[PDB]
């Protein structure tokens, strides 16, 4: 994997050299193409460089990270229009990219945690250096301190594990199992905030709402997934303690799911709908994951990947409106079918994927997760039905009201659809259809 | 008695004398067999094992 790492480092200079926004973009896609070629892994750790490995679980996560990290540059061009320090933007993105690769490939838990929490900074740059709302300040406070206030405490659990174990490679922990009843909460809850959990969803709507197209795409596209990837690696040894205290987590996730869907119905902001929607889906992922059954886990991996893709594309849609009609509101945005009908196609498709319409790697997830939960406890079905029902419900409302009603009277002439955005929407969705042909690499990792 | 008054300081000098009691206390050194040892300069130092033996060898 050092091949990728050195490639990114040698891409860093382009940020300094003037007028390299598009040259950087093609390179990031090109290396993604290279990283695609490198694919032979099994469940065992593979490509063991000095301390960097790669695996089913890490391989797809990295590909999504490289994928989304290149799509940033397609998404954001107003930075170039404004000349709003394009150099700092490009440097921030690449720095973030390297951290993600090193986070997902750190074969040590401590190396993993180190890059995991190192990512706190570059994301904060991305919101703050290019935010729009005055809330951008307090939002950054929410994001950083919700994370650090629990992300720091696992640092003790990591060192405690060292003392009782002698290392932090993932295979080594798996050999052992811990049941001290604080190790469990300290690690679990610390990941749950970044997951996030319904009770600590609070920050996430704020972070997305007052963040640029780019930052929001990052926030919903990796950060939530990165929390989950840690879970998949770490719960190997939390089993007994998890079994004793698991009903609480699955309950709040499932209960919170129907609630947050009803929040979506009543919500009146494009980013707020998607933000709450993304929390809902990651609620079900957290559920299947905490089931720990084979079906749950192998499906969780899939739903994280698919959810990240759909959430990004929906954010590009939200950016499109925000960049034409200059206001996030449901009320102002309406009837866009009359102004960008070929775009409303993509609005429908990305909405479709978020409500689990096939052929859709998202959908492939819920079959796996729903099978797991139902097996785990028949009682779940009474809320699983409503959870999916209201899932599709708000997505319908989002698609219709935004695109259907009669136009808005006060709307000042704005340019029409353009190749950058069109290609951006295809690129997020079409792979989301591609993968089903070869889900086995994205479906089997245990 | 025809004795002579000693010098101004005849008793001020040292008195080196013969031994009659013949009881010199014994000159001795203490022995703590279990004192705390360190690493002698002759103890072989094989070059390090497993780098710095730290998290990722570094
Ligand atoms: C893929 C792709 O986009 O390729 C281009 C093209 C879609 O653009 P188009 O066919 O030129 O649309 C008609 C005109 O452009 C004129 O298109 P329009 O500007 O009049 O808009 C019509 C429609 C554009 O879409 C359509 O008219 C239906 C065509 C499938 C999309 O988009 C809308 O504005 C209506 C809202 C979208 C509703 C969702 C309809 C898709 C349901 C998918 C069910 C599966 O897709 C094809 O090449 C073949 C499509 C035939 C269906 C096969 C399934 C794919």
């Amino acid at each position: 994997m050092l091949k990728i790492i050195f490639f990114l480092l040698f891409l860093i200079p382009f940020c300094f050299i003037n007028n390299m926004y598009w040259m950087v973009q093609i390179m990031m896609f090109f290396i993604s193409f290279i990283f695609l070629l490198m694919n032979n892994f099994m469940n065992y750790w593979s490509e063991i460089s000095y301390f960097l490995g790669c695996d089913m679980l890490s391989y797809g996560l990295i590909l999504l990270s490289l994928w989304i990290c290149s799509l940033m540059l397609l998404a954001s061009e107003m930075i170039n229009k404004h000349n709003n320090y394009k150099n700092l933007f490009l440097l921030n993105i690449i720095i973030l990219l390297l951290l993600l690769i090193l986070t997902f490939s750190s074969m040590s838990l401590f190396m993993f945690y180190l890059f995991f929490e190192s990512s706190l900074i570059p994301t904060l740059f991305l919101i703050l250096g290019w935010g729009y709302q005055p809330e951008r300040l307090q939002a950054g406070l929410y994001l950083l301190f919700y994370t650090l206030l629990v992300s720091l405490p696992m640092l003790i659990g990591i060192f405690y594990l060292m003392n009782k174990i002698g290392s932090m490679n993932f295979y080594l922990m798996n050999n052992f199992m811990f049941n001290y009843d604080l190790l469990y909460f300290c690690l679990l809850c610390a990941f749950l905030v970044k997951m996030p959990m319904f009770l600590v969803h609070l920050w996430l709507p704020k972070a997305h709402v007052e963040a640029p197209v780019s930052g929001s795409m990052i926030l919903a596209g990796i950060m939530l997934k990165l929390g989950g990837y840690g879970m998949l690696r770490v719960i190997s040894f939390l089993q007994l303690m998890n079994l004793k205290y698991s009903f609480v987590w699955i309950s709040i996730s499932l209960v919170g799911g129907v609630l947050v869907s009803l929040v979506c119905l009543r919500q009146t902001d494009l980013k707020a709908l998607i933000a709450y929607s993304s929390v809902a889906h990651m609620g079900i992922v957290l559920s299947g994951l905490l089931t720990m059954t084979y079906w749950g886990l192998c499906g969780s991996y899939t739903l994280m990947i698919a959810h990240g893709l759909c959430s990004s594309g929906l954010f590009c849609l939200a950016n499109v409106s925000y960049e034409r009609l200059g206001s996030r509101s449901m009320l102002i945005n309406k009837g866009l079918l009359n102004f960008m009908p070929s775009m409303t196609l993509w609005w429908f498709l990305l909405s479709s994927a978020n409500m689990a319409a096939p052929p859709t790697l998202n959908l492939l997830g819920e079959i796996y997760l729903l099978n797991s939960i139902v097996s785990w406890s028949w009682i779940s079905m009474i809320l699983l039905s409503f959870l999916s029902f209201f899932s599709a419900a708000y997505t319908l409302y989002l698609y219709s009201f935004s695109q259907h009603g009669k136009l808005f009277s006060g709307v000042y002439s704005f340019s029409s659809g353009k190749i950058r955005e069109y290609l951006l929407m295809l690129l997020h969705w079409l792979p989301l259809n591609l993968l089903i042909l070869k889900s086995e690499s994205f479906m089997l990792w245990l | 008695f025809d004795w002579d008054r000693p010098s101004y300081g005849y008793f001020s000098r040292a008195k080196v004398i013969q031994s009659a009691r013949e009881a010199p206390k014994k000159e001795e050194k203490v022995s703590y067999p279990d004192a705390t040892p360190g690493l002698p300069e002759d103890y072989p130092k094989p070059p390090a094992k497993y780098g710095s033996r730290f998290h990722w060898l570094e």
